[PDB]
RNA sequence: CUCUGGCAUGCUAACUAGUUACGCGGCCGUCGGCGUAACUUCUUAGAGGGACAAGUGGCGUUCAGCCACGCGAGACUGAGCAAUAACAGGUCUGUGAUGCCCUUAGAUGUCCGGGGCUGCACGCGCGCCACAAUGGGCGGAUCAACGUGUCCUGCGCCGACAGGCGCGGGUAACCCGUUGAACCCCGCCCGUGAUGGGGACCGAUUGAAACUAUUUCCCGAG
């Protein structure tokens, strides 16, 4: 009657970002698939699961809450809200889904370049990206890209 | 007393046998707890985690799988033993007991009973694999 | 300066833009239905979805 | 033997073979690398006692295995340098001496069909070691 | 005691041979075994289409289907010569043992 | 004299039709040119599928 | 017992070659020419030295025994195939060369073919490579 | 810089700072104590027996330790 | 249309494919250990059943149809074949297809020997392998599909291994072979340092004629 965790009364505050409900009352599947990338990690799903399985441990031990409540909080606050196209520039709303797609792409890329030129474990940098992306710590990679795409959208409109 | 069904993901066929045993399942003599990968262990426990541990306590399951890879077999045997109990309850018990256990399995994952007809597409000349092509040189 | 307003898409008008990447739709607010504005959307959007527009002032000129 | 971890079994079986010094343990055990696809020497000193533990375990699963069939088990991805890597079999001598080391004990026997199989005594000690490791946890 | 094999390329000629062989032995009331189906063996030939060089790297992959059908019979070989003599069919080859 | 041993290497095998030493197809016992096997492919029993 | 000892030297000059005291007992001697990763793990195993140590943990007593096996390994049952030079051109004996020895040993073969004016020798003099392959575009 | 062995001066510094960290793993101890990875893994085995840290999960790729009895 | 993929405790079948009983032996249930009885779910491949926008709903003069949705092995997948007309596109080098021209004994005929086609200041293109943090290094332990085979290999013996010496099978669903593949998985080691990442270039074999080191094998350099 319970999955990998209990997840008693999962709360989804925003109505627009209420699409990933396959594990609620699968985002865990899409976060594992979006991690295996950058060429030399393709075709390794089990390798990313160990990274995610170790990521949930670091998240569960650093915060006294369910590990899934930090993953949803990261993509719901780091998701973009306006883009700039080539109109031949207008602040275009993306989607209720594009916010989920691009946010996960920024989380996997954030722990990637921050751990390439440094001696750090991927299982640690992934968990570090989630806690930094939540509430906008102003030091992560997804937030730095979200605020940059929103700043350029307001300028050229 | 005689139930044999096959579960196939891509090519691995797993023939699960369901006999009136005592309720201790094991893969061709090996218990299902020591089959690699260690992470892909809950997938074998899905017909026993979400399903109560009282219907399988009267049957014995010994499966034999051949073909495919590691992940192609771990998804094959979980489908083999799932369709095994639904066939035993059909031949000797009422369908109300059978239909009750089918709705609980499909509600979690559709691949537990329905087979996936997906196969690997053939390779076409001009590039690696089916779709991808070799790099074209202009001028 | 205007507050971040939420808006629910009531009917999609079709794909627009130069390369057909944007989707011009008409939105409908939930709190007060006394305002209706058309907004371009970049990405796959179903029927009845909710977008979060920031400006909520300028139009898209169809 | 199937009711226990196959890695914990080969580790517990490796101590049983080293406890009874009735093996061969040739002189060149620490100069040769275990296969041409490998590059350096093994890290563990008593690799011969661990190899003989896995060698006798495979005979329990399927009998009639020789030297040419054991080197196929212990094969890897040979780094061919700038050339794409491929599969290369192990060494026949290090596998033959292991099979000959088990012949000193009453664990393996040569079947007339070909290859090597297990003895009634070989399966006896193999199951008790699997039994004592199952009772460990 | 004798194993009759049927080596044929086209299935239409193969299925007709194994049909009359069972009926040709039925008139003697022999305990014959059903015809088994060996795995079909195809022969792959991936040839370049162009005769010499100039082209777009187009390969035409040929195939050659070789079908095998076995029929086992335990009966003396005293009068089986005429049973095989009435099994004439172009394109197929019978190799009794 | 006037007979050089040629049984291993390119020069002992040639096409059994045009007597050429390029594009040979000797798998399955054919020994034909790649530009000549296509001419008799329908006669041997090879069809495109 | 992970505390650093007083005899821990970061640099141990052996055979006019520096040895960093940071890596293991084997991969540190690899810096010396003529002794690689394969020859290091062997001479340390025949000397009965713990492989879980660093270059700074061996005192002068352990160092002299390691170098002794390196100079003349044939006396310690180290085979002849494992040696660098097996049949020398001027010596003719199985003796693995060392750092300061190989520079003079390889230049003899380069000068022998140069003095004798061989086709393989002139290529080392012209500044080109003795090709086992093509050199049309490879600079 | 980098250190392969342990120094007596920094030896006691590890017993008072590593058990105070929330995430105890060789990837973190290496960055904060300049340990070259290999000594960091063996150091946690010494701390595990003394009772300063406890093991929650051990794997060949990444091990995690927590604060011992802090609730 | 053809071919191929797809799913019936279905039909037709099986000692060159198995399964379930039973007997026997080993071991503390396990056993591709052995042997004969049932059977065709698994395997193989013969024919014929199945899928049509047929039912639901909506849209469209209501048609053509499209969209969504029951039920379902599919709301289907890839491939082969592919007109008319045309090109100074490629092919006289694949032909004993071939016009004309040239050569024809001191031969542009072809037999043999030697070398070149691999020769380098450089340019371009198709690829390989990397610049490792998601990796590399040593153990152990699980897994295959189209294939191929007179030449592929099996087992004993010897060998650092490439190999070598012996004994056998397979002209093949039979032997190789239950294709014990890598990636992946489980431990350990290494710790960002052109390092243990990357490898260029630089005596022991094997089929010959190792020149120009065919390539491999070991060590070192790298
Ligand atoms: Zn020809």
């Amino acid at each position: 009657l319970f999955g990998k965790w209990s997840t008693d009364d999962v709360q989804i505050n925003d109505i627009s970002l209420q699409d990933y409900i396959a594990v609620k009352e699968p985002i865990v599947e899409r976060v594992t698939n979006s991690m295996m990338m950058h060429g030399r990690n393709n075709g390794k799903k089990l390798l990313t699961v160990r990274i995610v399985k170790h990521a949930f441990e670091i998240i569960h031990l650093l915060t006294g809450e369910n590990p899934l409540q930090i993953l949803v909080n990261a993509i719901i606050n780091s998701g973009p809200r306006e883009d700039s196209t080539r109109i031949g520039r207008q602040a275009v709303d993306v989607s209720p889904l594009r916010r989920v797609n691009q946010a996960i792409w920024l989380l996997c890329t954030g722990a990637r370049e921050a751990a390439f030129r440094n001696i750090k474990t991927i299982a640690e940098c992934l968990a570090d990206e989630l806690i930094n992306a939540a509430k906008g710590s102003s030091n992560s990679y997804a937030i730095k890209k979200k605020d940059e795409l929103e700043r350029v959208a307001k300028s050229n409109r | 007393q005689s139930v044999q069904v096959f579960g196939r993901k891509k090519t691995a066929t797993a023939v699960a046998h369901c006999k009136r045993g005592n309720g201790l399942i094991k893969v061709n003599g090996r218990p299902l707890e020591m089959i690699e990968p260690v992470t892909l262990q809950y997938k074998l426990l899905e017909p026993l985690l979400l399903l109560g541990k009282e219907r399988f306590a009267g049957v014995d399951i010994r499966v034999r799988v051949k073909g495919g890879g590691h992940v192609a077999q771990v998804y094959a045997i979980r489908q083999a033993i799932s369709k095994a109990l639904v066939a035993y309850y059909q031949k000797y018990v009422d369908e109300a007991s059978k239909k009750e256990i089918k709705d609980i399995l499909i509600q979690y994952d559709r691949t537990l009973l329905v087979a996936d007809p997906r196969r690997c597409e053939s390779k076409k000349f001009g590039g690696p694999g089916a779709r991808a092509r070799y790099q074209k040189s202009y001028r | 300066v205007q507050p971040i307003k939420l808006a629910r898409v009531t009917k999609v008008l079709g794909r627009t833009g130069s390369q057909g990447q944007c989707t011009q739709v008409r939105v409908e607010f939930m709190d007060d239905s006394n305002r209706s504005i058309i907004r371009n959307v970049k990405g796959p959007v179903r029927e009845g979805d909710v977008l979060t527009l920031l400006e909520s002032e300028r139009e898209a000129r169809r | 033997v199937k009711d226990v971890n196959q890695q914990e079994f080969v580790r517990a079986l490796a101590a049983f073979l080293k406890k009874s010094g009735k093996l061969k343990v040739p002189d060149w055990v620490d100069i040769v690398k275990l296969a041409k696809h490998k590059e350096l020497a093994p890290c563990d000193e008593n690799w011969f006692y661990i190899r003989a533990a896995s060698t006798v375990r495979h005979l329990y699963l399927r009998g009639g295995v020789g030297v040419g069939s054991m080197t196929k088990i212990y094969g890897g991805r040979k780094r061919n340098g700038v050339c794409p890597s491929h599969f290369s079999v192990g060494s026949k001598n290090v596998a033959r001496k292991v099979l000959q080391a088990l012949e000193g004990l009453k664990m393996v026997e040569k079947d007339p069909n070909g290859g090597r199989r297990l003895t009634p005594q070989g399966t006896r000690d193999l199951d008790r070691i699997a039994g004592q490791v199952a009772a460990a946890s | 005691r004798i194993r009759i094999t049927l080596t044929s390329r086209n299935v239409k000629s193969l299925e007709k041979v194994c049909a009359d062989l069972i009926r040709g032995a039925k008139e003697k009331s022999l305990k014959v075994k059903g015809p088994v189906r060996m795995p079909t063996k195809t022969l792959r030939i991936t040839t370049r289409k162009t005769p010499c060089g100039e082209g777009s790297k187009t390969w035409d992959r040929f195939q050659m289907r070789i079908h095998k059908r076995l029929i086992d019979l335990h009966s003396p070989s005293e009068i089986v010569k005429q049973i095989t003599s009435i099994s004439i069919e172009p394109g197929v080859e019978v190799e009794v043992t | 004299y006037w007979s050089h041993p040629r049984k291993y290497g390119q020069g002992s095998r040639s096409c059994r039709v045009c007597s050429n030493r390029h594009g040979l197809i000797r798998k399955y016992g054919l020994n034909m040119c790649r530009q000549c096997f296509r001419q008799y492919a329908k006669d041997i029993g090879f069809v495109k599928l | 017992s992970l505390v650093i000892p007083e005899k821990f030297q970061h640099i141990l000059r052996v055979l006019n070659t520096n040895i960093d005291g940071r890596r293991k007992i084997a991969f540190a001697i690899t810096a010396i020419k003529g002794v690689g990763r394969r020859y290091a793990h062997v001479v340390l195993r025949k000397a009965d030295i713990d492989l879980n140590k660093r270059a700074g943990e061996l005192t002068e007593d352990e160092v002299e025994r390691v170098v002794t096996i390196m100079q003349n390994p044939r006396q310690y049952k180290i085979p002849d195939w494992f040696l660098n030079r097996q049949k020398d051109i001027k010596d003719g004996k199985y003796s693995q060369v060392l750092a300061n020895g190989l520079d003079n040993k390889l230049r003899e073969d380069l000068e022998r073919l140069k003095k004798i004016r061989a086709h393989r020798g002139l290529r080392h003099f012209w500044g080109l490579r003795v090709r086992g392959q093509h050199t049309k575009t490879t600079g | 810089n980098n250190l392969v062995l342990f120094d007596k001066a920094t030896y006691d510094k590890l017993y008072k700072e590593v058990p105070n960290y929330k995430l105890i793993t060789p990837a973190v101890v290496s960055e904060r104590l300049k340990i070259r990875g290999s000594l960091a893994r063996a150091a946690l085995q010494e701390l595990l027996g003394k009772g300063l840290i406890k093991l929650v999960s051990k794997h060949r790729a990444q091990v995690i330790y927590t604060r011992n009895t802090k609730g």
